[PDB]
């Protein structure tokens, strides 16, 4: 069984997922448009701005998030974003297609979308393998939730001050995963272990974006743009 | 960090 | 008579505004749309920025500019950016409607569509005072060109170091502004003055839009949806 | 200054 305070923590993860993730994608329409020089590049920053905007209203909703200082929360979300995003991208990728479909035709983002946007194979070569050993995990919604508040209170990221305060976060979470796998999973099998496995790519795939982000952001007439949202997270001050 | 305080509310 | 070489100041400025503006407004379609809470802000701002980067254009191609040190460069572009871009948007504007027409429905801007975007009647009203003061003027457009790139040159401004230099250009352009109104344009009159007058009024402007441009820029959920020219452009660094 | 002395080219 789940203690009353672990369905607590479980209600309310999914809930907050729930406001801040709209499956029509009807806000896409507000970004600047998609042309097919990195003509991709105004429309994507636009989207990830916004993303980044949901991430942080998510976080605001994790218990135990609210109380840590002002300092460990943006240290938190600078060195998690990307993995975030990463890993709630994953409810709009399709398997077939090989791309991400956001409604219409003009939000299939396949490969070569992406390219017109600075970035290489080098990097989306393991995020997509990322984005199928996730989709072929079949995870519940209360999985999926569970996994992005766990890869966001991780300790070992640069600029926290208190680990043992997100640590012991962290793992209240993680035995609430494990939990529900054992009550609510069938077979139980290995998943707490593969879905772990997934976080140790995360900060492989965070440190080939960031590289790449480096040098697009260094070049005058790519910087001009993103977006202030972008900048900021993205940045190092 | 302007805009990541304010929108941490 | 003009000698030959205010012809080609003539020539050369008329030329750089030709590619400089685009009467079709065929990149507003780019631009994040206007909704009609600040809910024109995202559409104005992508906007100027797209404006100011014309604006950049066209200096590059006043005789005499492109020969200043860097930093004069950038300390006349800074200070002149908004007044500039107020001239250059007489182009659009009409005298019916008293709206800037860019072609469709949606780019028809009325007092209304502005204020939806940070601004007070309190700059507006002396604005369209000043749209229609300088439609009613009827200038050719060798005229229109040069009272531009003499806004541009103007000695008093924060941050120049040669003034004596960019007064000399200015001053040449001054000269070649006279001479046109003389030889082709009829009866003469004080044309020159009322242009002149023109120029007193931008100041009275420029303060004004820069005060209301400080305080949208300190609250943060406003400047998150600037972009980062604007913010170089109109920032005190 | 950087995007305006880039764009200044
Ligand atoms: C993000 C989501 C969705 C899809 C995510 C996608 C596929 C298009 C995606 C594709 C590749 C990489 C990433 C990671 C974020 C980045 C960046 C850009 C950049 O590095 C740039 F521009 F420099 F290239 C940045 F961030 F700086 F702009 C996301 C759709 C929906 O499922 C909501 C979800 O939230
Ligand atoms: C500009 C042009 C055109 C029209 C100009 C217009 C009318 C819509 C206009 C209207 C009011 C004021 C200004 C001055 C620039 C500003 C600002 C915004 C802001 O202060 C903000 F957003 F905070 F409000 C800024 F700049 F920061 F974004 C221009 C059309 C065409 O004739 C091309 C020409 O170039």
């Amino acid at each position: 069984m789940l203690s009353d305070e672990q369905m607590q923590i479980i209600n309310s993860l999914v809930e907050a997922h729930h406001k801040t993730y709209d499956d029509s994608y009807s806000d896409f329409v507000r970004f600047r448009p998609p042309v097919r020089r990195l003509s991709m590049l105004p429309h994507l920053a636009d989207l990830v701005s916004y993303s980044i905007q949901k991430v942080i209203g998510f976080a605001k909703m994790i218990p135990g998030f609210r109380d840590l200082t002002a300092e460990d929360q943006i240290a938190l979300l600078k060195s998690s974003a990307i993995e975030i995003i990463m890993l709630r991208s994953n409810q709009s990728f399709s398997l077939e297609d090989m791309s991400w479909s956001c409604g219409g035709p003009d939000f299939k983002y396949c490969i070569n979308d992406v390219t017109k946007a600075g970035h290489t194979l080098e990097l989306l070569e393991p995020l997509v393998k990322f984005q199928v050993g996730l989709k072929k995990l079949k995870l519940h919604e209360e999985e999926h939730v569970l996994l992005m508040a766990i890869c966001l209170l991780s300790p070992d990221r640069p600029g926290v001050q208190d680990h043992v305060r997100i640590e012991a976060l962290q793992d209240r979470l993680c035995d609430v995963l494990q939990a529900y796998i054992r009550i609510q999973h069938p077979g139980g099998r290995l998943l707490y272990a593969k879905m772990i496995q997934k976080l140790a790519d995360l900060r492989s795939l965070n440190e080939e974006h960031s590289k790449q982000y480096r040098s697009l952001s260094f070049q005058p007439e790519h910087s001009m743009q993103l977006t202030p949202l972008v900048l900021e997270v993205f940045g190092s001050e | 960090h302007k805009i990541l305080h304010r929108l941490l509310q």
